[PDB]
């Protein structure tokens, strides 16, 4: 009945850092996907086991709007079965993602000429993210064999990174605002449809 | 959790914090080389402070991770590269009596100012007073006054400091495990742990003498073709067996001869190809310079120039009141971000180095993806001749003539060749005599071969021996000579000019043999040809990655530093040379001296 607030999820004045993707729940409203283009430089829209072309055919249990910001290189790590920093220990997609990708260089917004360290990623991590995991935890990274005791240093490194988004940046090193559209497909009514 | 691991880890970190101040370090330098006030000099020094204080930081986490139990290469090149202690194993009083000299000799050759005699009120500057007698004026007294006197003033100046530099980076070398200060240097070269393509410190001086063996017979033409025309011009002074004196070369010092083109050209009624004035007619500016050479790039199959790259370089003089340093540079500030900072005039000499140093960024772009501590060339003498043969192809008259700069109705005779290679021979093959004589005397200074005071008649020994030039005046052991150049007496390891020279050849006769080119190795164009820029690239993306050997390699099919393309490139002038000379003496005499 009501639309689906992908104003919110497309438009925020911030989104997120990939570690802490944030996701905005869909339900029981209408969706219409044609809306989604905000006329960007560099505009993505890669979708699996669903079909992008006439997107607003298709009901689901849920729309997961996981929304974050990375680097332009780490845009196609976005994707099932990838591999690197964002998708092994930040945000991984499982290997039969059902959903969408769409990403788009915000380096208008997000970058300053002195640096946007607000946005983060994990550097290191003790084990491979499973899908959809998040790991908001700021435990103290040991890589080596003596115990870290909540402080850093030697081999005891802190495990999120900033980015630094200047304007000066290259297209692969620029803020990139990337949306999943993760499509759930349970028993339930299904109550995500419109088109 | 092995040590290699750890070190795989702490590099990891390193990578990510590096960039992100090397990236403000570059654009710090950036904005005062394009802006020149007195803030922006503040903002670089403290970048570049941030930067020089993080680097010494991280190489004390480092050396706890032993190079011996890491295994993966390219763990142990960044390691290595990290564990450079230099100056800091001196004790904090040596690391700053080094740092003192070294700043002191800087400012005085660059200060360094020589007044008339005449005229004790007007005094001149090495650029652009001096270097401006040495170039143009084709007087005898006039550049034996600059010649003598720069020497003499700013020379006898840096001699003790010149002592004392020695010493002290000696102590640096056998503090870090080499054997002198040259030997130090060489370690640019050295390769360990790769069967089959190593390289040991030493082999660069076998290499090198070895080489520059196969240069003299061209050289010994080339010098006594020049010798002849320069004993014409200068009647009384010159003998026909004896050496060129030190002060008719060119310049300063004699490190080109390009300067004598104008007394040494063969068919003087041939004009030369000068593309300058056809630029003007058809309403070209740098943004065309630059965009003809992104076309040449793009012919043989490398990327076009990043949309950065176009929107933040610096193409033309900024002009009026904001003013720069329009010395020519290209600048991988890392991250994405590649420019070029260059005062493009709508000439010729622009529009290659304009390829010269697009030829870098192409370069830099291509090890890109290598991690922080390995984006280089693979030794030093890659990145300079990687834009050499840039200017190589695009000079030719077949690249002038496919973009509407010459006419195809202008023919090549075999005179204008000849006045071609000769030109480039008074560049590139004078200074190579040069070039492995002076860093041959700094290397045996360091190895302590050369006693203080036989510096000076060492050094005009070797001059004459090896470079074939003799001094207009003789020098005692207050004299420092060599720290009279710019790279002596500022601390710039100067075989790696040598080593260019012969790689670029290499390179540029393995492109154009992919590239089918038939003819003469000096008229080939790479332009097209998406197989030659294929070779040249897969050793462009690899950087420090890998031994210079393996590198070399990957191009030219040879894992080591040949002569042979360089004298092929230069054969039709050589054999013509040996006819020139047909009734002139070929070679030089030791102890001959225009001062009696
Ligand atoms: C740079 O200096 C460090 C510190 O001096 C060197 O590492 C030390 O070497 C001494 C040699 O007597 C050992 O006793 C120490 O255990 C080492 N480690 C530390 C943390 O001091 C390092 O070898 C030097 N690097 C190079 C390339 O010379
Ligand atoms: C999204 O925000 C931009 C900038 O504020 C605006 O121009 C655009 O109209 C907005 N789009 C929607 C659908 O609200
Ligand atoms: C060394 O590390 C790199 C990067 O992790 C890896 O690609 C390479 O395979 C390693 N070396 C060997 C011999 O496997
Ligand atoms: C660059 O130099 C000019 C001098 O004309 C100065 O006015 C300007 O402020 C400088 N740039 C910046 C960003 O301040
Ligand atoms: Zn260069």
């Amino acid at each position: 009945t009501n639309l689906c607030p992908f104003d919110e999820v497309f438009n925020a004045t911030t989104f997120a850092s990939v570690y802490a993707w944030n996701r905005k729940r869909i339900s029981n409203c209408v969706a219409d996907y044609s809306v989604l283009y905000n006329f960007a430089p560099f505009f993505a829209f890669k979708c699996y086991g669903v079909s992008p072309t006439k997107l607003n055919d298709l009901c689901f249990t849920n729309v997961y709007a996981d929304s974050f910001v990375i680097r332009g290189n780490e845009v196609s790590q976005i994707a099932p079965g990838q591999t690197g920093n964002i998708a092994d220990y930040n945000y991984k997609l499982p290997d039969d993602f059902t959903g969408c990708v769409i990403a788009w260089n915000s380096n208008k917004l997000d970058s300053k000429v002195g640096g946007n360290y607000n946005y983060r990623y994990r550097l290191f991590r003790k084990s491979n993210l499973k899908p959809f995991e998040r790991d908001i935890s700021t435990e103290i990274y040991q890589a080596g064999n003596k115990p870290c005791n909540g402080v850093a240093g030697v081999n005891c490194y802190f495990p999120l990174q900033s980015y630094g988004f200047r304007p000066t940046y290259g297209v692969g090193h620029q803020p990139y605002r990337v949306v999943v559209l993760s499509f759930e497909l349970l028993h339930a009514p299904a109550t995500v449809c419109g088109p | 959790s092995t040590i290699e691991e750890q070190a795989k880890t702490f590099l990891d970190k390193f990578n990510h914090e590096a960039e992100d101040l090397f990236y403000q370090s570059s654009l710090a330098s950036w904005n005062y080389n394009t802006n020149i006030t007195e803030e922006n000099v503040q903002n670089m020094n403290n970048a570049g402070d941030k930067w020089s204080a993080f680097l010494k930081e991280q190489s004390t986490l480092a050396q706890m991770y032993p190079l011996q139990e890491i295994q993966n290469l390219t763990v142990k090149l960044q390691l290595q590269a990290l564990q450079q202690n230099g100056s800091s194993v001196l004790s904090e009083d040596k690391s700053k009596r080094l740092n003192t000299i070294l700043n002191t000799m800087s400012t005085i050759y660059s200060t360094g100012k020589v007044c008339n005699p005449d005229n004790p009120q007007e005094c001149l500057l090495l650029e652009p007073g001096l270097n401006e007698i040495m170039a143009n004026s084709l007087d005898y007294n006039e550049r034996l006054w600059a010649w003598e006197s720069w020497r003499s003033e700013v020379g006898k100046q840096l001699r003790p400091l010149y002592e004392e530099y020695v010493v002290l980076k000696n102590e640096m070398a056998r503090a870090n495990h080499y054997e002198d200060y040259g030997d130090y240097w060489r370690g640019d070269y050295e390769v360990n742990g790769v069967d089959g393509y190593d390289y040991s410190r030493g082999q660069l001086i076998e290499d090198v003498e070895h080489t520059f063996e196969e240069i003299k017979p061209l050289y010994e033409h080339l010098h006594a073709y020049v010798r002849a025309k320069l004993m014409n011009a200068y009647p009384s002074y010159i003998s026909p067996i004896g050496c060129l004196p030190a002060h008719l070369l060119g310049d300063m010092w004699g490190r080109f001869w390009t300067n004598l083109y104008s007394l040494t050209v063969p068919f003087g009624q041939k004009p030369n190809i000068d593309v300058t004035d056809a630029m003007v007619d058809q309403a070209w500016d740098a943004q065309r310079i630059f965009k003809e050479a992104e076309k040449f790039f793009v012919s043989v199959g490398l990327p076009n120039m990043t949309q950065g790259f176009w929107e933040n370089s610096m193409l033309t003089d900024p002009g009026n009141v904001q003013k720069a340093v329009c010395h020519p540079t290209a600048w991988d500030l890392g991250k994405g971000d590649f420019r070029i900072l260059m005062c493009t005039k709508v000439t010729m000499d622009d529009f290659l180095t304009a390829h010269h140093e697009m030829g870098h960024i192409q370069y830099d772009m291509a090890y890109a993806a290598q991690p922080f501590l390995l984006r280089n060339g693979a030794n030093e003498g890659f990145h300079e001749a990687v834009g050499e043969i840039m200017s190589l192809s695009a000079a030719t008259p077949k690249h002038l003539k496919s973009i509407g700069l010459l006419s195809p109705d202008f023919q090549e005779d075999n005179e204008t060749e000849i006045n071609f290679l000769l030109k480039q021979a008074l560049t590139i093959v004078g200074t190579l005599p040069f070039t492995y004589m002076l860093e041959k005397w700094r290397w045996m200074v360091f190895k302590g071969e050369i006693p203080k005071d036989q510096w000076m008649k060492k050094w005009w020994e070797m001059k004459r021996e090896i470079v074939g030039v003799v001094e207009p005046v003789p020098h005692d052991e207050t004299y420092c000579d060599p720290a009279s150049l710019f790279h002596v007496s500022n601390d710039y390891s100067f075989i790696r000019y040598y080593t260019r020279t012969l790689y670029q050849f290499q390179f540029q006769e393995a492109l154009c043999q992919a590239a089918k080119h038939e003819g003469p190795l000096h008229k080939c164009d790479i332009s097209n040809s998406t197989e030659a820029g294929q070779k040249l690239f897969n050793m462009l993306r690899l950087g420090k990655s890998e031994p210079w050997t393996l590198a070399l390699e990957n191009v030219v099919g040879a894992k080591n530093m040949n002569v042979r393309p360089l004298l092929n490139y230069f054969e039709p002038l050589f054999t013509w040379l040996k006819d020139q000379n047909k009734n002139s003496f070929v070679g030089w005499s030791t102890d001959w001296s225009p001062y009696a």
